[PDB]
């Protein structure tokens, strides 16, 4: 009756971008990153990697209000390094991991 | 830079008032027999029985950093490192002075009178801890 | 009927039909025309 | 070997019980609700009724037949009709199922079995009425009496468990980790004693106890889990955790794309 | 009001099971096992068929 | 009943729910709704270009 | 000294079990699990052997019932505390009307909650009947998949619930 | 459809409405898997003093586990102490409680949770029933003023 | 019935068909949400909504003029947890720490030194909750037994807006005198505190939503040699009591000045009942660990008191209608199932049960009689009391 269409948690609609970054003021070098279309299920992961490259100096991130399928992530890292390379990395990371993981699933596997 | 408190005391006991991950030591100074010491402290994180000589000291100095500073200075060499703030200077009778430490939810308390020109009225004030 | 409401309304409603439960109530219903009526007395046992 | 390490318990074709260790809790519970919530498969969408003499309503069956599993082998080539350039949908896009049941034996009953799939399956296994039943039917739809007819007609789609419950192929999974409580991200309830008022799980088989003269370790983190991954059929239990990891790739893939197009 | 395709709480399909259940009953004279054998663990995919109630075999008895 | 209160046209009502992630002051209004009640809000060159997309 | 006599028509009655002292070797209820497994025999004929009486809110003033029919003719310090006889009592869980009849345990509610449940219940969704299907009613709700408790009272045998969640 | 606002309730006096909806994964688990479908608040306990919902929550878990039919009946002799017995012998937890991931990061919970099947009625009065917004619509006759009820607008 | 009846709000779409209102306004109308509807007005001049925002602004509303104290507080949950996360023994990782700071729309942008550092560098709960308290707020308080170094780790002491010792519950948060939000308000004015509602919830909500937080029929149960203690002080008060009827039924009592012999049988039986079930529930009361759930939702100050606990695991107590134990509806007796005359207490209404044992037919029957008459005026007393207002007000 009220309640959008189920579709809206995922599919961007017309111009509108999954990614949102903003510079803070408050502190050098650091960044409000706006998140569209996702949930935990990606945030929560790529915070995590984070406190694992010791060059991050912060982390955080949350949901605006849970009705919308969204978050910011807020981080700082040191003196001139760009985080955005550190979220590449450790997602490529993952991804290795993730490469390894398959396949380190596959040998396991054809053992039966 | 220099040092504005060095003593090792004896827990007189270990008080675990309704806590099963925090207790509550008590401890007097083996130099003078008017410093005495309480102490809450995180049990489950560092164990302390009955009887035992730890040697406390404090002053402030050597955003918040996270690690790295591994090649850095490191005034750690210790086993246990609060920071909080100090509030109340009381004195009971004659010349002896007592002040209360908290370090933001961890109560502390010390006495004597010797710190008249030492332990200063500043929020700053960590504390160390070895052996 | 005629010019004589001086009767006394309550009497037959339209049976609930909500759940089964409810319908069967509303046929075990008593009822009691008008602080003591309303207490709950020890012969209601 | 290495750094992370896979440890694939008793496995079946209905479940697939294992050890996902050396790495970080956080990765796990991602991945858990990616299988649960975002891996794609295969459900009705659009149901054109034709005849219905059934003491059920219409919508009361068409949502019946959204969560009956169909297969979901090749389902990662292709399209959403409504991406599909064609009008509506088409058999390069959505696949048709036909359905007709009249009751003629003066107690009839519609069992899934009966089925047909009259369009374009673009040449692969996919679409299908996933039985694994030993005779050749699961899951009986209704039972009919005297003269009571009753025909269908139903389109399938792609879709996931986010836009509909009756998509996820998981349906229940298994998730636990340090069963004696040594991290101490838990303090359990008890009235004398924990140990023996606290049920041990199965999985504490599979580890040593404390063992008390060993302090608190504390610069220990959650290492090492056992899951279960407990399948309807549709997707092997295994392409069930590759397309999600792939899945969880494809989001990471725009992750990077976006990316670029950000620089 | 017929069996409930997959269980609420878990998801686990439910719908074969039916004809299954009521035949364990009649004959083999189980409840707890049979429902063990059936594959049903945990309570939460359990309680759907030994809470259903059937309607629908009244309703059958309608005409049209 | 009539004059001392009166029913009154521009109201609404409806089931309520709270919400932990909404200021002490707001409260969340059903989509619904705000596409029922208005507000004459005269034109002015300073709002005019907000105005003109909200028309559309 | 007085004997009221009433055979009016709109008196409410319950019935009860006779115990009757008709032992001369010591001192017992009349009824006999031969009168339960027997069980032409309605219940007018339960009635018809003097096994039970209907007892008006008039002459209960002048009786003395029995509540529990065995206990009332050590312990596990977990269980509830338990505290000439001449009538005993059916069962007590008799003594309430549909509403609280489907409330299991109302003995470990605050009364005025199982009050409350006694009022909601009239309000709530199911199937009211079968026939429901050939119905023209103004307003009427069928709860898509219905589904019987899974905890009972004996007495819900008797109210069809089973069939009519 | 069930819907954020529409009323239910148990057989203990404890009405209330749905707040929000969550999904799977969102929802809080049990290291078996098996997973609620309903979350209600422990506030709603103390003063309201329904006690037998929890039993019936107890017992109702325990024949679902059992298979047999639980009897609820009044004045029996059935104890908290018996039946935390047999839910022993079936391999869970001798109170109910069992432990839980926060289905957001599936780290476990710092307590436990009364996880356990319970019997719920759907009572009618769904939002949609009562939801009503007007400006400037249908006026009376007599007075002039508005109309009564939503169901004249 | 308030003037805080009606308040203005700041509007937010949302989408679903129902009014999304706050926790903390919950007590001010006295709403529920176990069915309650709720009327919704809109403005219509330009000055109208000045008029709306000068005078009806919820923040202005913070403190209520008839109790010269606040009227909004920190409800369930938010209340429940704040304790659980204020304690000493509440410690929170970096991890964690920083998912609150961000949680937090009014953060400073600075992160506090952590309250440890040496292996592992932890945090704790009292500090984290500070950062939502601003800077100049002096809060100083004193219990009972409080001083320089709460052992129970009582009392209050805020400075510069940042916890220094004690627990927060209902006493130091709730719509009271001293109240933290009544001098936000007055120290740092309207606003400012209306925002300090939403930081604080956000925070407790959020580490309560990872902590977990339950309740269930364990935390109602006594010790197994306590519900052997209770028995007896309730066999000894019985004959505490077959004693002064004994000693009544032979006239060796007598009348308290200004009652009837019977009035005074009356004046005893009560005051042995009383203190009886009083102490009875008391036993358990310092039986139950400080974890028990039930027991920290009381300390917290968020639902039920004493006598509820009481009455569900030790003694319901002894029902009463109109000041006097149930009266002989039947001549000379309670019920039919009773020998006449008899005076006893299972007879004049005494439940001896706890809920959690399952009270007799007669125990539940009385007990009923008793909250009926409860519901009764609250039936009445609801719209008479309304009435004796409405004149008030005329
Ligand atoms: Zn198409
Ligand atoms: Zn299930």
């Amino acid at each position: 009756m009220n309640a959008p269409d189920r579709f809206e948690l995922f599919i961007l609609p017309d111009d509108v971008p999954k990614l949102k970054i903003t510079p803070d003021s408050r502190v050098p070098n650091c960044i409000i990153i706006k998140f569209e279309r996702e949930d935990h299920t990606l945030a929560n992961l790529l915070r995590e990697e984070l406190a694992l490259y010791p060059d991050v100096t912060f982390v955080a991130y949350k949901v605006e209000h849970p009705l919308f399928a969204n978050f910011v992530m807020r981080l700082q890292t040191e003196e001139g390094t760009r985080p955005k390379q550190a979220l590449e990395r450790a997602c490529a990371s993952i991804i290795n991991k993730l490469k390894t993981l398959d396949h380190k699933f596959n040998e396991e596997w054809n053992i039966k | 830079s220099s040092a504005l408190f060095d003593d090792i005391f004896t827990v007189q006991t270990v008080d675990n008032g309704r806590y099963n991950k925090v207790s509550r030591i008590i401890g007097i100074s083996t130099t003078n027999s008017a410093i005495k010491l309480t102490l809450d402290i995180n049990n489950e994180m560092f164990p302390v029985s009955q009887d035992d000589s730890l040697t406390v000291t404090l002053a402030n100095s050597l955003s918040w950093r996270p690690p790295k500073p591994t090649d850095k200075s490191l005034a750690d060499d210790y086993d246990y490192v609060m920071f909080g703030t100090v509030y109340k200077f009381e004195e009971g009778d004659e010349d002896k002075i007592k002040v209360y430490v908290s370090f933001g939810g961890l109560l502390m308390c010390l006495e004597g009178g010797y710190k008249s020109l030492a332990s200063l009225k500043q929020d700053n004030l960590y504390i160390l801890i070895r052996r | 009927q005629k010019k004589a409401m001086s009767s006394r309304a309550g009497v037959s409603q339209v049976l609930n039909r909500y759940t089964y439960s409810s319908t069967l109530s509303h046929l075990r219903r008593t009822n009691t025309p008008i602080a003591k009526p309303r207490q709950l007395h020890n012969t209601h046992w | 070997s290495k750094e992370p390490k896979v440890n694939i318990i008793n496995a079946q074709d209905d479940e697939v019980e294992l050890m996902l260790s050396d790495v970080n809790l956080s990765l796990a519970n991602s991945l858990r609700r990616t299988m649960l919530a975002e891996v794609p498969t295969l459900a009705i969408d659009l149901v054109e009724i034709k005849m219905n003499t059934s003491v059920l309503a219409d919508e009361f069956i068409s949502h019946r037949l959204g969560l009956i599993p169909l297969v979901s082998e090749d389902v990662e080539e292709m399209k959403y009709s409504r991406d599909c350039t064609c009008e509506d949908y088409c058999d390069e896009c959505s696949v048709v199922l036909e359905l007709s049941a009249r009751h003629e034996g003066e107690t009839t009953d519609v069992y899934s079995s009966s089925l047909i799939k009259v369009s374009g399956p673009g040449n692969l296994n996919v679409g299908e009425p996933v039985r694994r039943d030993d005779y050749d039917q699961g899951i009986l739809l209704c039972k009919l009496r005297n003269h009571q007819e009753l025909n269908i007609r139903c389109i399938a789609k792609k879709g996931i468990a986010k836009e509909h419950a009756k998509w996820s192929p998981c349906s229940a999974i298994a998730f636990e980790y340090d069963p004696h409580n040594k991290l101490k991200h838990t303090d359990f309830w008890f009235e004398v004693d924990a140990k023996k008022e606290w049920p041990d799980s199965k999985y504490a088989t599979w580890e040593e106890p404390p063992k008390p003269g060993e302090v608190f370790d504390y610069k220990a983190k959650p290492n090492r889990f056992y899951m279960t991954v407990e399948t309807t059929g549709s997707l092997k239990a295994n392409q069930v955790f590759s397309r999600g990891i792939k899945t969880l790739q494809e989001k990471l893939a725009n992750v990077l794309f976006e990316l670029e197009n950000s620089r | 009001m017929i069996i409930p395709v997959r269980c609420f709480s878990c998801g686990k399909v439910v719908g074969d099971k039916w004809d299954a259940y009521l035949r364990l009953l009649e004959e083999g004279k189980q409840e707890g096992d049979a429902l063990d054998e059936l594959k049903l663990k945990r309570y939460c995919c359990r309680r759907m068929v030994l809470t259903h109630v059937d309607l629908i075999e009244k309703f059958l008895r309608y005409n049209p | 009943g009539n004059l001392m209160g009166k029913r009154v046209d521009f109201s609404a009502r409806t089931v309520i729910s709270g919400d932990p992630n909404l200021e002490l002051d707001q409260v969340g209004v059903p989509i619904s709704i705000a596409k029922t009640l208005s507000y004459p809000e005269t034109v002015t060159q300073y709002n005019i270009h907000r105005l003109t997309e909200y028309v559309r | 000294r007085e004997f009221k006599i009433f055979t009016d028509v709109g008196r409410v009655y319950r019935p009860l079990f006779i115990v009757e002292d008709d032992e001369s070797k010591d001192n017992e209820l009349r009824i006999t699990k031969e009168h339960i497994r027997k069980i032409v025999y309605g219940w007018s004929s339960l009635v018809t052997s003097g096994v039970i009486e209907y007892v008006d809110g008039e002459e209960e003033e002048t009786i003395m019932i029995a509540m529990t029919p065995e206990d009332l003719q050590l312990n596990d310090t977990a269980k509830r505390i338990k505290p000439t006889f001449t009538h005993c009592e059916i069962h007590p869980s008799m003594i309430l009307g549909v509403a609280a009849s489907i409330i299991p345990f109302p003995d470990h509610n605050q009364s005025p909650r199982n009050t409350y449940q006694s009022a909601m219940g009239k309000q709530a969704m199911g199937v009211f009947l079968t026939n429901y299907n050939v119905r023209m009613d103004t307003m009427a709700n069928i709860l898509y998949y219905p589904q019987k408790p899974l905890a009972k009272t004996q007495a819900m045998e008797y109210l069809k619930f089973r069939e009519l969640p | 459809v069930p819907q954020i606002g529409d009323k239910f309730a148990s057989r203990h006096g404890q009405k209330g409405t749905i707040g929000v909806t969550y999904r799977h994964e969102d929802m809080p688990f049990s290291a078996e898997g098996i997973v609620p479908d309903l979350i209600i608040n422990p506030h709603a306990i103390p003063s309201r003093m329904t006690v037998a919902h929890l039993i019936e929550c107890l017992l109702s878990k325990v024949g679902s586990i059992r298979g047999y039919e639980g009897d609820a009946t009044p004045f029996t002799d059935l104890t908290v102490d018996a039946v935390s017995n047999l839910l022993r012998d079936n391999g869970y937890q001798s109170r109910g409680f069992e432990v839980m991931y926060n289905g957001h990061t599936g780290k476990k919970l710092m307590a436990q949770v009364f996880f356990g099947p319970t019997y719920y009625q759907r009572l009618r009065h769904m939002v949609d029933d009562k939801i009503h917004a007007r400006a400037r619509g249908p006026v009376q006759v007599l007075t002039r003023q508005p109309v009564e009820g939503r169901s004249r607008d | 019935l308030h003037k805080m009846s009606m308040m203005a709000h700041r509007v937010k779409v949302m989408p679903y068909s129902t009014f999304r209102l706050n926790l903390s306004v919950t007590s001010p109308y006295n709403a529920d949400f176990d069915g309650d509807e709720m009327n919704l007005h809109v403005p219509q001049s330009e000055e109208t909504r000045a008029e709306l925002s000068q005078l009806c602004a919820v923040p202005l509303q913070i403190v209520s003029p008839q109790s010269n104290k606040p009227v909004m507080g920190i409800v369930q949950d938010t209340l429940c947890g704040v304790r659980k996360m204020t304690l000493r023994d509440t410690f929170i990782e970096y991890e964690q720490v920083m998912n609150m700071l961000f949680w937090v729309p009014s953060w400073d942008g600075v992160v506090p030194q952590p309250a440890i550092l040496k292996p592992k560098p932890l945090w704790t709960g009292k500090q984290l909750l500070s950062i939502a308290i601003p800077s100049g707020i002096h809060l100083q308080r004193t219990d009972g037994g409080n001083s320089l170094l709460s052992p129970k780790d009582n009392g209050m002491l805020i400075v510069d807006g940042k916890v220094m010792f004690g627990v927060v519950d209902k006493k130091t948060v709730g719509s009271g005198g001293g109240g933290l939000i009544h001098t936000v308000m007055r120290e740092k004015g309207p606003k400012i505190c209306a925002e300090l509602f939403g930081n604080i919830q956000k925070v407790v909500n959020y580490w309560l939503l990872h902590n977990g937080f339950s309740i269930g029929i364990g935390d109602a149960i006594a010790d197994a040699s306590t519900m052997k203690e209770i028995t007896h002080a309730i066999s000894s008060a019985k004959e505490q009591v077959q004693e002064i009827i004994y000693k009544a039924q032979h006239n060796e009592l007598e009348l308290k000045p200004g009652m009837t012999l019977r009035e005074s049988f009356e004046g005893e039986v009560s005051r042995t009942l009383n203190d009886a079930r009083d102490s009875a529930g008391r036993s358990a009361e310092m039986n139950l660990k400080d974890l028990n759930n039930v027991k920290q939702m009381v300390s917290a100050g968020s639902k039920g008191s004493f006598i509820n606990i009481a009455q569900m695991s030790a003694c319901v107590g002894q029902q009463m209608v109109e000041g006097k134990r149930i009266a002989f509806g039947f001549a000379d007796r309670s019920l039919p199932h009773f020998t006449k005359d008899d005076f006893s207490p299972e007879s004049k209404g005494f439940v001896e049960n706890s809920y959690l044992r399952g009270l007799t037919p007669q125990e539940f029957f009385f007990h009923a009689m008793a909250g009926r008459e409860g519901l009764i005026d609250t039936a009445v007393k609801t719209a008479e009391t309304g009435y004796i207002q409405r004149r008030l007000v005329k």
